[PDB]
């Protein structure tokens, strides 16, 4: 996708991934597992419950369409009725399914970009000290127990 | 050591489109459209529906004696038709602009019967009826026919006091015969006046036998018009004048819809009504009827409005 991360260079998701969208998983000595980054995750779920949420204010007001009775000599101004009718629905339903459309598609590049600006951060902030696998983990140059994991998560890694 | 960074992945089987894509596989999403309804005609946030099974719109408006159930007037959020009302005008006739009377009418919310013209005010036999209206006739009118081989001249007057406006109704008789004319009016050569501030009609009659209708030859064009506060309605004829006796007083503004089904009424209460049924929502949009009313959400013809709110699910496996 346009951020290149998800379905990108990191191939796949993880079903052991249960608490957020985004996370980091480490190994090490002690072992192997997952945890969800909470600042990303907050951040994101905040922007599209917010989208949600004005969609859903701009979209639901409705328009009125009184099936009014027509006389035989009325023929003209029953297909004028209809013109409008069928318009004012066409448009709608156009305006509709294309906001859904093409929201649906930033909303899915959003993530993401997400996920490709957590592992920039992380990067970043491991300089030298690590290495790519291109798979979207960093090989340390150093032994990384779960404490020095732990600041790598949340920013304070030291030697960056 | 390492330390990766990655993404969730779900059981989910939900899908969404994109303009460049369709059926992609997301972890979350929510539907839009909302496609459910109770199946039924309920009350909405403006009352119960106005429900005639017996008679049309204008069987009410003109009394016509099998809809008796009504003179005590109502009030409602809309109006509803079933196919079973057939109810309307008895006597073979027909109602100047019909559709303008029955939209009037259902644009209001209520109606209330107010006495335009006292029988006896009246110098001539005022209580006809007719085996075509149930050996009886219409609530709404008089139809006035000559007393003592005599039929003066008749001239009576009403002004508008009630302070709101007056649908008041009337018709001209189209005998088949000149001896049925004479025989009700004493007269073939007749003039009928009926005029306000603002309109003046005359009608005279034109006798001759029309096709049969509820076995009948003969004919009453119906017709109708709004006595506006402090107007004076006033009525002149020698002849042929089926007078006002009773108008209606309409207020307030109903959805006002005139559905014609048969649908299942029941003792609910909705934000939305359609002619399919009713339903409640906070979901943005519906497929059940474009001519839904009430409070309601947008309408829109299609069968589903999934919005993606995860992200695209991608299986490790
Ligand atoms: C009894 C008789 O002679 N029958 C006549 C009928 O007579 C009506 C006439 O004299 C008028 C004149 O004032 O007065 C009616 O009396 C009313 C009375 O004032 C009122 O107090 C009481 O409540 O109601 C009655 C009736 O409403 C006399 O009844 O006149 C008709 C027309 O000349 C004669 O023709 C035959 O009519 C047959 C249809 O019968 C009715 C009907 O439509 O049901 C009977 C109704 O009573 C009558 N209504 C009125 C107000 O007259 C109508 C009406 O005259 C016609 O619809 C007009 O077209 O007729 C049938 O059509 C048959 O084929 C005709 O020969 C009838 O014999
Ligand atoms: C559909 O909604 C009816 C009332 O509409 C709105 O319902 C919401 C509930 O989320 C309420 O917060 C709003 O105040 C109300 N809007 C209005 C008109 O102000 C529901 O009607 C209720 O029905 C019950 C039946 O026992 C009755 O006791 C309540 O008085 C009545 N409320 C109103 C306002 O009439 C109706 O139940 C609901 N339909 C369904 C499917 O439950
Ligand atoms: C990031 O994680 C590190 C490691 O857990 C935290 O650093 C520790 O902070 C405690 C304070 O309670 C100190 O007593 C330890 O000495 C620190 N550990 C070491 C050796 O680094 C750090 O506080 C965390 N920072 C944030 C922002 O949460
Ligand atoms: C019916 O007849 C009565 C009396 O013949 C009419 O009443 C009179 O009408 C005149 C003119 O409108 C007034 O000046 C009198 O004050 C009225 N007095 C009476 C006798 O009531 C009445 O208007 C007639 N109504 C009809 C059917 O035209
Ligand atoms: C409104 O939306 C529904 C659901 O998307 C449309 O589809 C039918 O929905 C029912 C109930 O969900 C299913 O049992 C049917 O199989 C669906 N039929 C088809 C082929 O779509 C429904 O048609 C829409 N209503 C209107 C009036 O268009
Ligand atoms: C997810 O689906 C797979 C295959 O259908 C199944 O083995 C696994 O148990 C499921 N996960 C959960 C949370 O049940």
């Amino acid at each position: 996708g346009l951020f290149g991360a998800i379905a990108g260079f990191i191939e796949g998701g993880w079903p052991g991934l249960v608490a957020g969208w985004y996370g980091f998983q480490h190994s090490n000595d002690q072992g192997v597992g997952m945890a969800a980054d909470s600042d990303s995750t907050q951040k994101a779920i905040d922007k599209i419950t917010s989208k949600v949420n004005n969609i859903v204010d701009k979209m639901n007001k409705q328009y009125g369409i009184i099936d009014h009775e027509f006389s035989e000599i009325e023929t003209r101004l029953n297909m004028i009725n209809n013109k409008i009718d069928d318009q004012i629905q066409d448009i709608w339903t156009y305006n509709a399914e294309l906001l859904v459309l093409l929201e649906n598609q930033k909303t899915l590049d959003e993530h993401d970009a997400n996920v490709n600006n957590l592992y920039n951060k992380v990067k970043r902030a491991l300089g030298s000290n690590a290495m790519e696998d291109g798979k979207g983990c960093f090989e340390l140059y150093h032994k990384c127990d779960d404490q020095c994991m732990e600041t790598i998560r949340n920013g304070t890694y030291n030697r960056r | 050591d390492k330390i990766c960074i990655g993404y969730q992945s779900t059981n989910s089987t939900e899908t969404v489109d994109t303009l460049t894509e369709t059926n992609v596989p997301v972890t979350h999403a929510k539907e839009l459209l909302h496609t459910s309804h109770n199946g039924m005609l309920c009350a909405t946030n403006l009352g119960h529906p106005l429900i005639l099974d017996t008679c049309t719109i204008e069987g009410l408006i003109y009394g016509n004696p099998s809809c008796d159930l009504l003179l005590g007037g109502r009030e409602w959020s809309y109006i509803v038709e079933r196919p079973s009302a057939v109810n309307g005008m008895c006597y073979p006739g027909n109602v100047e602009n019909l559709e303008e009377l029955r939209s009037l009418f259902s644009s209001a919310s209520s109606y209330q019967r107010i006495q335009i013209f006292p029988d006896t005010i009246w110098n001539v036999s005022y209580s006809g009826t007719s085996s075509a209206c149930s050996d009886s006739f219409y609530r709404s009118m008089r139809w006035l026919t000559q007393k003592n081989n005599a039929y003066p001249i008749q001239d009576a007057q009403y002004t508008n006091n009630r302070g709101k406006s007056i649908l008041f109704m009337w018709g001209i008789n189209h005998p088949p015969t000149d001896t049925v004319q004479t025989n009700l009016y004493t007269r073939t050569d007749t003039t009928t006046s009926v005029t306000t501030e603002d309109i003046n009609r005359t009608f005279k009659p034109v006798i001759g036998p029309r096709p049969l209708v509820n076995g009948l030859h003969g004919r009453i064009d119906y017709y109708w018009s709004v006595l506006k506060p402090g107007q004076t309605l006033r009525v002149r004829s020698n002849g042929n004048l089926i007078a006002p006796w009773y108008g209606h007083i309409l207020s307030g503004e109903s959805h006002g819809r005139i559905l014609k089904t048969d649908l299942n009424s029941g003792n609910c209460v909705v934000q939305c009504q359609t002619e399919r049924g009713g339903l409640n929502t906070t979901l943005p949009f519906h497929n059940v009827s474009k001519y839904a009313f009430g409070n309601c959400p947008k309408y829109v013809g299609v069968k589903s409005l999934k919005l993606a709110v995860g992200l695209r699910n991608v299986p490790a496996r």
